[PDB]
């Protein structure tokens, strides 16, 4: 019920500012004890908080980022917004939000709750959207009873990509791997699902690839090979 | 950038006890009470202890923590595989104006856990890429333990390294863990060779699959 939702750019460029947004419902920033902070987390790193402000709009940060942090709140919109500035790609990282709650006559729950987090990409080169191509199941390729097919998704940027099949009604048996990050700079992922072979002659399978970075949704068929 | 000192890794035998150890000051830790965060692969951190030694729900009572002078402690008794996580304290420092500290973070490690040997599927390129004057093969190598392969591709029998590219292995649900290989080619390439195959080495073993154009 509690939620916390962070939203704001995939990429920026070195320089410039970044402005994160954290929406959140379930619960009241204007409620005694209540906090939200962000922390934000260098990808293989470890977390660094950033900032919080809590319910009397009192505000606290990082003593060694301080020069370059504004946080703010909107209780019309319940959202919690974070600028820094003077992006560089050290700065590349997820950033999450995280509340903090004081139940009385207990002990505060220090960021008892983290939203899942937004990626952000700080670099030079420019979005690209990804390609998507059917992995079709081979005659030799099944496994038995059951057979595996996917999606290629090539050469895109900045992650991430997200992957789903048959709009979400297909959830058992699916595996989409983490992205390669090529030399050239691109990532690229794929998706496999696995099915019964025997299916493969009467369902229809297609992939649902989003990639947000680049406002692109493609719903890729993949049709047994022939 | 401060930074409270954990361990970089702990590990221990299901069922032992295992403490992950942090280290800060009198201004932090020294003056203030430390929460420790559970983060499995791929999610954010959660909760796991706060204030007095205290648990929120859904956190099991063999996760304890301690805290003496500058330094604080977490203690997992009853070691189990779902344990595997990176785990890290905070704390508040009143310094400054008043930040927060994390710690660095520290990998958990059960040992002793049974080898899985990988399975590997392997997809030749798409009709639809070479229509596009491209050629990507994609070997996909999962459920493997511990989480280390090496994989080699070969045109025809042998050995090509030009064009290929690998992930780290990532840990999986089930802690055991999944990595992928591409070799990218030209459509001349791939038409010109009678096969081409995916290796996987795990633990002096190897599985290998095979496509053909012609297929």
């Amino acid at each position: 019920q509690v939620q916390l939702v962070e939203s704001g750019p995939a990429l920026v460029k070195p320089t410039q500012t970044l402005t994160l947004t954290c929406s959140f419902s379930g619960f009241s920033l204007s409620t005694s004890g209540m906090s939200v902070s962000w922390i934000r987390q260098p990808p293989g790193k470890a977390l660094e908080w950033l900032a919080l402000i809590d319910w009397d709009d009192d505000t606290y940060y990082s003593s060694s980022l301080k020069t370059r942090l504004t946080i703010s709140k909107d209780t019309s919109k319940s959202q919690v917004v974070l600028t820094m500035t003077n992006m560089d790609p050290v700065d590349t990282a997820t950033y999450y939000c995280a509340r903090t709650l004081r139940v009385s006559g207990d002990y505060v729950r220090d960021f008892d709750l983290w939203g899942r987090g937004t990626l952000v990409t700080v670099s030079s080169a420019s979005t690209k959207g990804p390609s998507v191509f059917p992995l079709a199941p081979s005659s030799k390729s099944t496994s038995g009873g059951t057979a595996a097919l996917g999606c290629l998704v090539k050469d895109y940027f900045p992650e991430p990509v997200t992957v789903s099949w048959n709009s979400g009604a297909l959830t058992s048996g699916v595996h989409t791997f983490p992205a390669v990050l090529q030399s050239s700079g691109l990532y690229s992922l794929s998706s496999v699902v696995t099915v019964p072979s025997s299916s493969l002659g009467t369902q229809t399978y297609i992939c649902n690839v989003n990639h947000k970075p680049s406002n692109t949704k493609v719903d890729k068929r993949v049709e047994p090979k022939s | 950038q401060p930074v409270l000192t954990q361990p970089p890794s702990a590990s221990g035998t299901p069922g032992q006890r295992v403490t992950i150890s942090c280290s800060g000051s009198s201004s932090n830790i020294g003056s203030n009470t430390v929460s420790w965060y559970q983060q499995v692969p791929g999610t954010a951190p959660k909760l796991l202890i706060y204030g007095n030694n205290e648990r929120p729900s859904g956190v099991p009572d063999r996760f304890s923590g301690s805290k003496s002078a500058t330094s604080a402690s977490l203690a997992i008794s009853g070691l189990q595989s779902e344990d595997e996580a990176d785990y890290y304290c905070a704390a508040w420092d009143d310094s400054l104006n008043g930040f927060w500290v994390f710690g660095g973070g520290t990998k958990l490690t059960v040992l002793g856990q049974p080898k899985a040997a990988p399975s590997v599927t392997l997809f030749p390129p798409s009709s639809e890429e070479l229509q596009a004057n491209k050629a990507t093969l994609v070997c996909l190598i999962s459920d493997f333990y511990p989480g280390a392969v090496t994989v080699a591709w070969k045109a025809d029998s042998s050995p090509v390294k030009a064009g290929v590219e690998t992930t780290t292995p990532s840990k999986q649900s089930n802690n055991k863990y999944a990595a992928s290989s591409y070799l990218s080619l030209t459509p001349e390439q791939w038409k010109s060779h009678k096969s081409y195959s995916c290796q996987v080495t795990h633990e002096g073993s190897t599985v290998e699959k095979t496509v053909a154009p012609t297929e």
